C-alpha cells in the first residue's frame, strides 16, 4: 500500500503495532 | 499527590490458553445476564 499552510495530519490513536497485536 | 498522567494504551487483559492435542473443554454451569443496546 502506497502512503501519498495551517493544514496538519493528526496520527491515528490506534497504532500499527497496537491493531497488528489485535 | 495527584495531578495529570500519561500512559501507554491499555491494549487489555492478557489470556493464557493452551491449546493441546486431544483437550477439550465444556461449560459446567452457565449464565445469563440481559445487556443495553442503545440505537437513536
Ligand atoms: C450456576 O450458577 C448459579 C449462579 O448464577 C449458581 O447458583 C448455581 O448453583 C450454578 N449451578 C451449579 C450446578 O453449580
Amino acid at each position: 500500500v502506497t502512503l501519498a499552510n495551517g493544514l496538519t495530519v493528526l496520527p491515528p490513536l490506534l497504532t500499527d503495532e497496537m491493531i497488528a497485536q489485535y | 499527590s495527584q495531578s495529570i498522567i500519561a500512559y501507554t494504551m491499555s491494549l487489555g487483559a492478557e489470556n493464557s490458553v493452551a491449546y493441546s492435542n486431544n483437550s477439550i473443554a465444556i461449560p459446567t454451569n452457565f449464565t445469563i445476564s440481559v445487556t443495553t443496546e442503545i440505537l437513536p
